[PDB]
């Protein structure tokens, strides 16, 4: 039942952003990396859901998992946020792009076939990725190419 | 000054308008239900939080005391409508009250932190602490009769109840809540994947 | 829904807005930052139209939905005119949460009048939402 798989990952990454709120305010280090762990394995499971249900055909049961995908990227960009961990923080933009990409092609497909309804959910899954990149970026040179890809969202929803 | 005392005005119109809904709903049960008393805890829950953050800015007293009344009232209800769902074996109905009951705590706590109220913060903290209690027993329940969308259902309550009690381990002193709300936090995030592998299987 | 579709396109529209209103104001990019303000500003006003035409046709549950939105772009028009302190795009804000704010109290009683409970519980909820941005716009200038 890929919708238990579904809502079994939102309780997840709810969890593990939780323990990561947990291991902070205690300042547990040891702690923190379990939060950590649980939030990356929940982004593994919720692309290769995502990716199950692109394959099937059942789009969106995939933006589902891949808003999942963006929420499990939101959590361990927090966590090299509060550590400072250059390495983790890629990780976690990397996870956010590759939710992008895949709402993406699901966005087109929306769009070339009149599918409105569709084509407006896999938009908002782009925006929430786009946020993961934004927040805390402060990168001027990525801000400005975060700048064209939200004005060009804007013209695809308008557009529509 | 002039700008508090209209927003205070608001406020007290918001209050009003409300309690009109309550007193509407208290006269249909005279004909007759459950879901729609349910919806106007959650509702009385949110109107409390909204009065609570302006009282915070005014420092309004009383406009915080009408906020955790209205929040300890709506929590007192929400556990009783969830005893009652549970006895007529509407688990459903039971972890939307309980639902209620976790959101309520929160304000409660938050209302206890921002004025100083050691009686209303261990409060919040009993209520967070039945109500994971009895999400708990629901999910084990929900489990054992092969209900997984119920149990994980259950689940989320559960760390909604365990993040609260985790908060308040860490506005106050205790450092043992801290790692009771860690047991169930870990426990809700374990038994939901435990349910998602037997649901690829 | 044409119109249900149409205001998913303008939530969406609104919230696109607000994250390009927020980098654009981060990097200096002014005219990316207009660009979010106008849009913002139309999705508020489209919003208050659907509604008006939805009230018109007597179906008050598409209004609640429809003021919602209008809501929403009022929260996102006043943080962007707090950001910048300007005075002019504060205060047409602040209207229409306040015009917002005055239709779900309509709605709200005329539900309550028609026994419709589940729709006025609905109203109501707006309205304390409605009354938490309104607050919050009176409150940062």
């Amino acid at each position: 039942s890929p919708r238990l798989v579904l809502r079994a990952l939102e309780n997840m990454v709810r969890a593990a952003h939780t323990l990561a709120e947990i291991a902070r305010d205690n300042g547990n280090e040891e702690w923190l990396e379990r939060a950590a762990r649980l939030a990356e394995e929940v982004a593994r499971r919720a692309e290769e859901l995502a990716r199950e249900a692109r394959e099937k055909g059942d789009l969106e049961l995939a933006l589902k998992a891949l808003q999942i995908l963006v929420n499990a990227a939101y959590v361990l960009a927090e966590i090299a946020r509060d550590r400072g961990n250059e390495e983790l923080l890629k990780k976690a933009h990397e996870l956010a792009r590759k939710a992008a990409e895949e709402a993406q092609k699901i966005a087109e497909q929306a769009r070339y076939e009149g599918n409105l309804e569709l084509f407006n959910k896999a938009l908002r899954i782009l925006l929430e990725a786009i946020r993961v990149l934004i927040e805390h970026d402060d990168s001027e040179e990525a801000a400005r190419e975060l700048i064209r890809r939200l004005e060009e969202l804007l013209e695809q929803s308008r557009r529509s | 000054s002039s700008l508090e005392e209209k927003i205070e005005e608001l406020v007290k119109e918001l209050i009003k308008h409300t309690e009109e809904l309550r007193r509407l709903l208290e006269k249909l049960v005279k004909e007759g239900s459950e879901e729609y008393l349910l919806e106007l805890l959650e509702n009385l829950v949110r109107l409390a939080r909204v009065i609570a953050e302006v009282a915070r800015e005014q420092g309004n007293e009383e406009l915080l005391e009408e906020a955790a009344r209205l929040a300890e009232e709506a929590a007192r209800q929400a556990e009783e409508l969830a005893r009652e769902a549970r006895y007529e074996g509407d688990l459903e109905l039971a972890l939307k009250a309980l639902q209620i009951l976790v959101n309520a705590a929160r304000v409660l706590a938050e209302i206890a932190r921002d004025r100083g109220n050691e009686e209303l913060l261990q409060k919040a903290a009993e209520l967070a602490k039945e109500a994971a209690r009895q999400a708990e027993e629901i999910a084990k329940e929900a489990r054992e009769r092969g209900n997984f969308e119920l149990a994980l259902e259950a689940l989320e309550i559960l760390n909604e109840a365990a993040r609260v009690l985790a908060r308040i381990a860490h506005h106050r002193g205790n450092q043992e809540l801290l790692e009771e709300a860690w047991r169930l936090t870990h426990r809700s995030a374990k038994w939901s994947r435990e349910i998602a592998e037997q649901a690829r299987k | 829904g044409s119109l249900e579709l149409e205001l998913q396109n303008l939530e969406l529209l609104v919230h696109i807005a607000e994250v390009l209103a927020r980098l654009a104001r981060r990097t200096g990019n002014e005219e990316a930052l207009e660009h979010a303000a106008r849009v913002a500003e139309e999705v508020a006003k489209q919003a208050e139209e659907i509604a008006r035409e939805a009230r018109y046709r007597g179906d008050l549950r598409l209004a609640l939905e429809a003021l919602r939105i209008m809501v929403e772009a009022a929260r996102v028009l006043a943080e962007i005119a707090r950001e910048r302190g300007n005075e002019e795009l504060l205060q047409k804000a602040e209207e229409l949460a306040r015009e917002a704010l005055r239709q779900v109290r309509e709605i709200s009683k005329r539900l309550q009048e028609e026994g419709n409970i589940e729709l006025a519980l609905k109203a109501n909820r707006l309205l304390i939402d409605a009354l938490e941005v309104l607050v919050r716009i009176m409150r940062h200038r």
